[PDB]
């Protein structure tokens, strides 16, 4: 399978960018080495949220799994409720606890 | 470990 | 030529790759105008739209929106600066002057 998005996670105290390839399906972030987006951090959920994505054509799903931290949309700056739906758009930026990302769309 | 809480 | 105490990181993005900026004791302009201390050549980014000051050597720099049209956030927390509120810049911490995420670091330096 082809990646069809990118989750990018920030440079920082952790070192430089680090890029982590989306599918079709259910790509999970979490702290597990398991999960699709592993974000080894302390303050990282072991599963934190969830990326869904039903096509290359249709919006990613962003979804808390009820995570110790949270989830948040930088701008406009939201705090996502566990469990509810947000649809990412190209360049979003999201926090993961206090780990800044960006989501980007591949083509196609 | 559980996840670390982020304070202060 | 002095040491620059920081720097401001401009991610690379749809706009092109990534540029880095040195930040020096004093007032540090970020705009569009070509001249500004950090000069993002952006046409959403106002001609002067935030300053970074560094009063003193060891001391955090402040970051202060210059009543941008489309503005400077602070990204965690998560929320708008509005102009004139001075920010205590971090060690690592992002903020969007409009859309376009940058990183502040500072440096490792004697006076």
């Amino acid at each position: 399978m082809e990646p069809i998005g990118q989750l990018r996670l920030f440079s920082g105290t952790h070192g430089p960018e680090r890029d982590f390839p989306l599918y079709l399906g259910k790509n999970v972030v979490g702290r597990s080495p398991d999960c699709s987006v592993a974000l080894p951090f302390p303050s990282i959920s072991k599963q934190h949220a969830v990326i869904e994505i039903s096509a290359w054509n249709k919006a990613p799903i962003l979804q808390d799994c009820g995570s110790l931290n949270g989830t948040q949309i930088v701008k406009p700056p939201r705090v996502l409720p566990p469990g509810v739906s947000h649809r990412l758009r190209d360049q979003e930026l999201i926090l993961f606890a206090d780990f800044p990302c960006q989501y980007h769309r591949l083509d196609v | 470990v559980s996840t670390q809480e982020l304070y202060s």
